[PDB]
């Protein structure tokens, strides 16, 4: 997270931490608790290692350097990437991750909502990009949880700053005009929400984007509410 | 971020043959396209070969096609150049070079190595002989640092005692195969008859450390 | 194939100034152009690809601009770190580099100082004479040095080497040798090298005789 501050505890309790053990542990996407047994995350973040047994999940989590080889972790029992997502691309770069056994819910460790039925069409006002991502381009993972407050775009506008790739009606995009708030490497996987009669739901997945915090440059994000029957078959 | 590092350059005979390689380390999201490019002695960058995937398209500009030939061993991390039937103009520093396939996520689209030397060269190990360049307010002095293989040479001034004004050239290639350069200082010509100055010329290659008092 | 064309060559600006490098391709390459920072003796930096598009934590005063044949990358503030030699790249098909554009200090006109070393007796035993004629802390880089032998202009049988601008007062130190055979240096007597350059009101030459 680029401009951002320091998250609380219970504040984003479905944040998770992707993480790989090869020689070296290190933190390398987001993720969101959808439910008891499932995470939420993008594609890309398999893209250079694809195999499951190496990664572990840190959920109810605020710092990064909290994490011994006593701290509890998931494991990964099925990662399932949707059937279009081409690796190295921005199109259906979403991914259900089912945990090998199932989380109990704390007021630090609880799932988010995915966007409603109803609201196709909703135009959210206060959104949320949250992270342990680099505070710069080339930079660095942060410790603590970032939080930054972003507004969406079009995709009109979306499209105007990205004149060599196709922003589709299953991404959505965010950022300032000026720059300055944005996510950043690290982030990728995690959550982008918003707050919409009082419930906070998950409208994007943190994806792609050009540099962080550029002016005139909005991060891509995949727009969860086109793949709601997509998580549902796969989940149930 | 991910590095690179290149080893296997060094002094080969015309004709000869030598492999580069090139060890990629860290994380990443990202598949990159893979690039050899080259660069000799004072003159531009010249891309050389290209490998669109581990087991895909392999490409070669024409003045190496034929005789380089690139590859991965993606179990070592690691690029190659096959290099075959070299010639005296195939002496460069030799780069390796990734760049980002597909969407931008927030990272790098190039990552380029450090770059290793590759000599071409029929000519054999050689110290250099020193002649000194004899002095005439200010009077400049040298020594021409002769006929010596391969690069590089060492200058010193008075064991590094003097080192304003100096100026050791780069060195030349002479059409014998051999390199030439100068050092000079300029110093007070008021000092000339009063204070010693040696200049310290080491080559490694042959173990040879010359030294030579400039007297006017 | 695919020529790539950088102009100017060489440029000459100060710290906080505007620069501009123009990079024609010989036929369209669309937007698939980028280019590179290099440092003598270091791997060059992308700085920009896709002809606009600011690389990974490259500084915003880096920009570029073009499509089909002509780009031009742009510096709006030109700083000390920004002295440097600059390559274009087209990547439409392989990869074809600029020749390279050299962006240095500059400064105001500097005189070389001129100094002729005629070869050593040591080295005329060997069977060859190395004359050094030296041009010191000139600037600009732009300099004419002629060899005469008893008048008679040399050719062939020279090569210039040059410093980089010194860091303290960006000049420019330039080497040229003549050589010769033994038996070619005693067959005369003046050893001559003349030196025109902006510095300087008129030519200069300096020079010995065989012997004296």
């Amino acid at each position: 997270i680029v401009g951002g501050t320091e998250s609380s505890w219970g504040e984003w309790p479905w944040q998770v931490s992707l993480q790989v053990k090869l020689t070296a542990q290190r933190h390398l996407c987001g993720g969101s608790l959808i439910g008891h047994q499932w995470v939420l995350t993008a594609a890309h973040c398999f893209d250079g290692l694809p195999l499951q047994d190496v990664w572990r999940i840190y959920s109810g989590i605020l710092e990064l350097s909290d994490i011994t080889k006593d701290t509890p972790f998931s494991q990964i029992k099925e990662i399932i990437i949707h059937q279009n997502y081409k690796v190295s691309e921005g199109n259906h770069d979403i991914a259900l991750i089912k945990l090998q056994a199932p989380l109990e819910y704390t007021e630090f460790q609880k799932p988010i909502s995915l966007p409603s039925k109803g609201d196709t069409s909703t135009i959210y006002t206060n959104c949320w990009v949250t992270g342990w991502g680099f505070s710069k381009e080339k930079g660095e993972i942060q410790n603590i949880l970032q939080k930054v407050n972003i507004p969406l775009v079009t995709n009109e506008e979306c499209q105007k700053r990205y004149q060599d790739y196709k922003i589709t009606q299953r991404m959505v995009c965010a950022g300032y005009k000026e720059g300055g708030k944005d996510a950043c490497k690290g982030d990728s996987g995690g959550p982008l929400v918003c707050k919409h009669n009082g419930m906070w739901r998950l409208v994007g997945i943190t994806s792609w984007g050009e540099g962080c915090a550029r002016r005139e440059q909005p991060g891509v994000y995949t727009k969860v509410a086109e793949y709601m029957d997509w998580i549902l078959e796969k989940t149930q | 971020e991910v590095q690179l590092l290149e080893s296997g350059g060094g002094l080969v005979q015309p004709g000869g043959s030598l492999r580069l390689s090139c060890a990629a380390s860290g994380f990443t999201f990202s598949h990159y396209i893979m690039m050899w490019v080259r660069q000799a002695p004072g003159k531009g960058l010249e891309w050389v070969s290209g490998i669109y995937s581990s087991g895909g398209i392999t490409v070669y500009a024409d003045s190496v096609k034929g005789r380089f030939t690139i590859s991965r061993d993606n179990s070592k991390n690691t690029l190659y150049l096959q290099m075959n039937s070299l010639r005296a103009e195939d002496t460069a520093v030799y780069y390796c070079a990734y760049r980002r396939i597909g969407v931008p996520r927030r990272d790098e689209f190039d990552i380029w190595g450090q770059g290793t030397m590759v000599t071409v060269s029929s000519a054999s190990t050689k110290g250099p002989s020193v002649f000194p360049l004899a002095p005439s307010g200010t009077a400049a002095l040298g020594c021409l640092v002769k006929d010596y293989f391969p690069e590089p040479v060492t200058v010193s001034w008075n064991s590094g005692a003097l080192t304003s004004g100096v100026h050791t050239f780069p060195a030349v290639l002479q059409s014998s195969g051999l390199y030439s350069l100068s050092s000079v200082v300029t110093v007070p010509s008021s000092s000339l008859g009063t204070q010693t100055y040696i200049c310290n010329v080491n080559h490694k290659p042959s173990n040879t450390k010359v030294d030579k008092r400039v007297e006017p | 194939d695919i020529q790539m064309t950088q102009s100017p060559s060489t440029l000459s600006a100060s710290v906080g100034d505007r620069v501009t490098i123009t990079c024609r391709a010989s036929q369209s390459i669309s937007s698939w152009l980028a280019w590179y920072q290099q440092k003598p003796g270091k791997a060059p930096k992308l700085l920009i690809y896709k002809a606009s598009t600011l690389e990974s934590g490259v500084p915003s005063r880096f920009s570029g601009s073009g499509s089909g044949t002509e780009f031009t990358l742009t510096i709006s503030s030109l700083q000390p770190d920004d002295f440097a030699t600059y390559y274009c790249q087209q990547y439409n098909t392989y990869w074809t580099f600029g020749q390279g554009t050299k962006v240095e200090i500059k400064r105001t006109v500097a005189a070389p100082s001129v100094f002729i070393f005629p070869p050593s007796d040591e080295q005329l035993k060997s069977g060859t004479a190395s004359v050094v004629c030296l041009l010191n802390n000139f600037y600009p880089r732009e300099a004419k040095v002629q060899w005469k032998v008893d008048n008679a202009l040399q050719s062939g049988n020279s090569q210039e080497s040059v410093t980089e601008q010194d860091s303290k007062d960006s000049t420019y130190s330039l080497s040229s040798t003549l050589t010769l055979s033994k038996a070619d240096y005693e067959k005369h007597k003046v050893y001559a090298c003349e030196v025109t350059h902006q510095g300087l009101s008129s030519p200069v030459t300096k020079s010995f005789n065989r012997g004296e």
